[PDB]
DNA sequence: GCATCCGTGAGTCGAGG
DNA sequence: TATAATGGGAGCTGTCACGGATGC
RNA sequence: CUCGA
């Protein structure tokens, strides 16, 4: 159908690829397609080189490395559970500086796990992503001190775990002190120990007022740099024989040492532009020629007194301020972990060097790769920023691909967060959304990268501007960072403009954030787009600007939770970056090059290029996500097709011909409906179900073991005992349920058997089996069988066998069988529904078509959504998109309404005009007129002020229908609803939570190993938890025997829940409750802090609770 | 007073510092064990080196 | 009589893994 | 069971309010 | 940890 769109600003540049945050920065890590004489000192190769030389053979010396191919394609990785990752080999080479014999080899260092195309890993065969982490960035920073107002903080910051956070400050008694490792000691001492004199200090620092007298110690002036530096080594190494050797490398490793101090380039290159200098490396001194040498310390303390003091183009530093706050992105991270494991393997390296022959030690024999290796897998398994893929749909991964965190290793420990760091800080322009964060407590800790932003090199995020030039825009277009961002008067990309000149004399700009008006002389950049203000997600919501911020939030984290369904749709009203979103996610299949389709299959489509060669693209078919979602690509050419560069092969998953389809467009009515849509409660038409919309597809995986132990193995068979030839229908041969055979709960999917524990028959079972005079198996029923409320068709199975080609299990591990179960999922009651407005709710009701509120032509809607959830909520983005899917519902016609672009209602209004000729036109021309019912709806239009009193029916009606609404008919009546109804199309999603996933019951279950209380969890059959504060709220109530039975029969009491069990099974009442177990449990470990806990009567006579069983 | 000395330290049921035999069957256990463990040693070697007329450092 | 260092709290349930 | 060997090596730290010994 | 209320 027809796509109307809608704005006149034009894009000047498209947007970047949306993963490369992820693909660039690990392949800036690896450098592993450029052969290594020619690789940079950054990434693993840094690593290395920090780690190497190792010495104290003598000399272990590092020459390159090498990544191999993967030995496991990606799919395959999926399936067998494991990494997808290239071996790491090492060149290194042994030297004994007396022999000056020298040993070479390349060693076997592990595997690195690999990022795929789309820039997430697969560890242990799941998905995984590595989320980057926002961190204050190396430098050296000045402060207001909170305590002396006049008064200001030095602080010079390293990397991560690369040198400790070094504090100067002006002490209340005049003398200048610096903070390490939480030690203050006059910086004095310090400036001796680099080998500065009165002389130079006085002329350096004399200019300001006096500051300079809380400098001068004659007692460290009178003694030599030696002497001041072992007095710093007792100043800082309390109790160590202050040795010299031992200060020189002690003060060397804390200030000097390029192995352990390490301000990044982003520390170094911020640490020159603040104090006007320029450094050698990226430490705060040098060790040269036997002495140290001043870098930073020096220009720092001027710095520190000429902004105390009040000299001019001196000032504090914003520390939220995106100049301040860089990125640390995954190539980054996983560096780290790497350089961490290289270094305890340098550990093992040099241990290995003390021991063993001292003339036939090869690499091979010093390098022991394991810690490396460990480092490595407890990164990518175990890290915190490490996480299960969220694929629930391609934006989903797209977008958990661009999440930045404040949190992690090395970041903000939560509730030490205030509202500083959650803050939208002015810097967030273009940067950051304002709008994509969690509600509660990860708000503003958790944020998205901006849809046009990029991190840079040093690690700092930057948005592009357009050059102007003499009122005139150019097509230049300039990357900034907030710091150089902050130079400029920069104008809304909104200004009118008459070819490529500025057409106001009034523009809107910002300088430093702050909204200013200017002439165009005055205009230095101009944005983009209002895109580049905002997150991936945020610019799918059309109408935006009609929408408040808090329910926009919702709608673009909503958007991710979206289910993909069988018969996915497109939005009626697009944004306009619907296509993007599926090209860069790798949801969908595209044509290489130009060229005409050989072959069109469910399974696969091979084109023939220009080249004359055959490319088949094999089809992933109903494959299953991180979340059990579906993933599966069907084919939208046909045989012969004639195909272009880029042109659509295949849709993914949520995709309708290369455009993002997260859900259904659905026709709906906003009125109230018997208290069916009370409180966000939404009604939708069986008809819906009837033509499978909102229906989807999910595949769970159920996995079983069968292990040898010390009774007999464990084995996957059909002869289980005690079971008929109904129980065992749908299993094959070997005890394995069938492909295609349908399971429900209590049904098997893979039978086995294990020897039972030594069994000790009680004297019935004795008694029974001499009746019954039949001897008890030796093995027992221990099957895999389908959990409550789960269930569906078998797809597919896969057994794995030890003593079989390519199959080494876990020890002891005999066999593992996996079974796949694909379930269809028709939209129920209690399945939640959503629009990208941040309108949400469950579906309360299912309506038969009869009963639904239909148009005059007999047309029933689908949704019927309550008018209560718009006001307070201030969402009417929701409301225009209804309004302009009504058109389109006449036109047969959809639109890109783009953000701040997006139409207007004049246009809208003109739209509603053409439709309404097509919805009324065709009723006059059928030989209809107008309706009585249609003509009370009139009357009380009228009186509603909705219509012109004196025009034709048809001129009302007509008018009515420019305000969106419609006569509506009550389905069980026929009779119109009173009012007109806003009634349209609009786009509605629904959401990964589904009931069907939630519902769980328990009447009794297993119970926890200490404590006796039942489990958590409905895995695991769980019981609820009953909390504290439910527990007040019986005692509010004053439910006492409601709460004790909580308390005891319910939870912990073992005979007491036995008995409760009994009798009620018995039609007795249930007993009075005993002792719960965890109180015993309290007093035993009470008793294991040597205190005595006691339970006495009221003559203060101990009672055993323990009845006997632990007094001797 | 002198009761805020430990000369016997209580050890805690075994059932409350579980040795467990999981799923697969591999073994769970709770930290006092290691504690435990810790101290046995300690105090044995202790013992020992009274025992054997240790110096005094 | 008054600043300094230390130990301790910081919502709930539920889900995934 | 015997060449001689003789003092470790971790360490990024963006909250807050109170009771306390203290200890300036 | 991430998600939900």
């Amino acid at each position: 159908m027809e796509i109307k769109r809608f704005g006149r600003i034009r894009e000047v540049i498209p947007l970047p690829p949306l993963t490369e945050i992820q693909v660039e920065s690990y392949r800036r890590a690896l450098q592993a397609d450029v052969p290594p004489e020619k690789r940079e000192n950054v990434g693993i190769q840094a690593a290395f080189r920090e780690t190497f030389p190792i010495e104290e053979g003598l000399v272990l010396d590092f020459l390159e490395y090498r990544l191999g191919e993967p030995p496991f394609p990606q799919d395959e990785c999926r399936e067998k559970d494991l990494t997808y990752q290239a071996p790491l080999y090492a060149r290194l080479q042994l030297i004994h500086k007396d022999t000056g014999l020298i040993k070479e080899d390349e060693v076997f260092l592990g595997h690195i796990p690999l990022m795929t195309e789309d820039g997430s890993f697969i560890i242990n065969g799941a998905d995984r992503v590595i989320v980057s982490q926002i961190h204050r960035s190396p430098g050296v920073y000045f402060t207001p001190d909170p305590a002396r107002p006049g008064r200001y903080i030095a602080s010079i910051i390293p990397l991560p775990k690369r040198g400790p956070w070094i504090d100067l400050e002006v002490e209340p008694n005049g003398v200048v002190s610096m903070k390490v490792n939480k030690r203050k000691f006059p910086l004095v001492l310090l400036l001796r120990v680099l080998g500065y004199d009165q002389e130079t200090l006085a002329r350096e620092l004399g200019a300001y007022g006096e500051l300079v007298q809380g400098l001068m110690d004659e007692s460290v002036f009178a003694m030599r740099p030696e002497e001041a530096l072992i007095r710093l080594f007792t100043l800082l190494r309390p109790g160590d024989p202050p040795k010299r050797d031992k200060a020189v490398a002690y003060v060397y490793g804390l200030i000097a040492d390029p192995r352990r101090y390490d301000l990044g380039e982003a520390g170094r290159y911020k640490a020159e532009e603040k104090l006007g200098i320029r450094l050698s490396g990226r430490t705060l001194a040098r060790f040269e020629d036997g002495e140290f040498k001043d870098e930073v310390f020096l220009p720092t303390l001027r710095y520190l007194f000429a902004l105390t003091a009040g000299v001019p183009g001196h000032e504090v530093d914003d520390i939220d301020h995106l100049g301040n706050r860089r990125i640390r992105t995954v190539g980054e991270l996983m560096t780290d972990q790497f350089r961490v494991g290289l270094a305890r393997l340098a550990r093992g390296v040099r241990e290995r060097m003390l021991m063993g022959s001292e003339d036939s030690l090869t690499p091979a024999k010093l390098v022991n790769s394991r810690p490396l290796e460990a480092a490595i897998r407890e990164f990518f398994s175990r890290s915190q920023l490490s996480q299960f893929k969220d694929e629930t749909n391609p934006l989903s991964s797209l977008r958990h691909k661009r999440r930045i965190s404040a949190l992690g290793p090395g970041g903000l420990t939560r509730e030490r967060a205030g509202f500083d760091v959650r803050d939208v800080h002015r810097t967030h322009y273009g940067r950051i959304c304002p709008v994509e964060t969690p509600e509660g407590a990860n708000i503003g800790l958790i944020t998205s990268l901006a849809a046009y932003a990029r991190v840079d090199e040093l690690g700092f995020i930057r948005t592009p501007y357009r050059r102007v030039v003499g009122g005139v825009v150019t097509d230049e277009v300039v990357y900034m960072t907030a710091t150089e961002e902050d130079r400029y008067t920069i104008a809304q990309a909104n200004t009118p403009l008459e070819g490529n000149r500025i057409a106001a004399e009034r523009v809107v700009a910002r300088r430093k954030g702050e909204p200013v008006i200017v002439s165009p002389e005055e205009v230095e950049f101009m944005d983009v787009s209002p895109k580049q203000v905002f997150s991936v997600n945020t610019n799918l919501i059309p109408f935006l600007e009609h929408d408040d911020a808090n329910r926009a939030l919702m709608g673009s984290n909503m958007q991710t939770q979206a289910v993909p369904l069988i018969r996915a749709q497109a939005p009626v009203v697009m944004t306009g970056l619907e296509e993007r979103v599926v090209r860069d996610s790798l949801a969908a299949l595209y044509a290489e090059e130009d060229g005409e389709v050989a072959k069109v299959d469910g399974n696969r489509i091979v084109v023939r290029y220009e080249d004359g060669r055959l490319v088949e693209y094999p089809l992933r078919r109903f494959y299953r996500s991180n979340q059990g979602t579906a993933l599966d690509q069907r084919p939208r050419v046909v045989v012969g097709q004639r195909v272009r560069k880029g042109d659509l092969l295949a849709d993914g998953p949520a995709s309708e011909n290369g455009f993002l389809a997260l859900g259904q467009n659905v026709l709906v009515a906003i009125m109230p409906f018997d208290g069916y849509n009370f409180e966000d409660a939404i009604v939708i038409s069986e008809e819906l179900l009837k033509r499978d919309f909102y229906t989807s597809i999910h595949i769970e995986r159920y996995e079983i073991e069968a292990r040898d132990t010390k009774l007999g193995p464990e084995r996957i068979t059909r002869d289980i005992p005690h079971l008929s030839e109904a129980a065992l229908r749908d299993l094959d041969e070997e005890g394995v349920v069938r492909i295609g055979a349908e399971v429900k709960p209590g049904d098997i999917l893979v039978g086995r058997t294990s020897f039972k524990g030594e069994s000790e028959p009680t004297p019935e079972e004795r008694l029974l089996r001499s009746i019954f005079g039949e001897k008890a198996r030796d093995v027992k029923d221990t099957s895999l069988r389908v959990p409550p409320g789960e269930g569906g068709i078998v797809v597919r199975t896969v057994r794995l066998r030890r003593g079989d080609p390519g199959v080494e299990l876990k020890p002891g591990v005999r066999e593992v069988v996996r079974v796949y179960v694909a379930q269809k999922r028709k939209l129920q009651v209690g399945d939640k529904l959503a629009n990208r407005h941040g309108n949400k709710g469950v579906v309360a009701k299912i309506l038969p078509v009869e009963d639904m509120p239909h148009l005059p032509d007999g047309t029933p809607v689908d949704v019927i959504l309550n008018p209560l959830g718009v006001p307070s909520r201030m969402n009417l983005g929701q409301i225009l998109e209804t309004h302009l899917g009504l058109a389109g519902y006449f036109l047969g016609q959809r639109y890109i309404s783009p953000i701040f672009d997006g139409a207007k209602e004049p246009e809208i209004k003109e739209l509603l005009a053409q439709a309404f000729e097509v919805y009324f036109g065709k009723r006059k021309g059928e030989g209809f007129g107008v309706d009585k019912r249609e003509v009370e709806v009139l009357r009380r239009a009228e009186k509603l002020g909705l219509v012109t009193p004196g025009k034709t029916p048809e001129e009302q009606l007509k008018e009515l229908f420019l305000q969106g609404k419609v006569v509506l008919y009550d389905g069980r009546t026929g009779e119109p609803i009173e009012g007109p109804i806003v009634v349209g199309q609009m786009f509605i999603m629904k959401l990964y939570h589904m009931v069907e996933d939630k519902m769980h019951a328990r009447s009794t279950g297993p119970y926890s190993l200490i404590t006796q209380q039942p489990l958590g969890g409905k895995a695991q059959f769980g019981g609820q938890r009953f909390g504290e504060m439910e527990v007040w709220a019986l005692e509010a109530y004053g439910a006492a025997h409601t709460l004790q039975e909580m308390l005891t029969l319910k939870s912990d009491d073992i005979e007491g829940r036995n008995a409760a069990y009994e009798a009620i099974i018995k039609g007795e009442d249930v007993p009075e409750p005993s002792v719960p177990e965890s109180f015993r449990v309290l007093v035993k470990e009470l008793q294991a802090l040597a205190l005595d806990v006691q339970t006495l009567d009221e003559k203060d006579n101990p009672v055993d609770i323990f009845e006997g069983l632990a007094s001797k | 007073p002198e009761w805020m000395i430990l000369e016997a330290v209580p050890v805690l049921p075994p059932d409350l510092r579980p040795m467990v035999q999981v799923d697969g069957g591999r073994f769970a256990t709770s930290d006092l064990n290691d504690l435990y463990r810790r101290l046995i040693n300690r105090n044995n070697r202790l013992k020992k080196l009274l025992a054997q007329g240790a110096p005094e450092i």
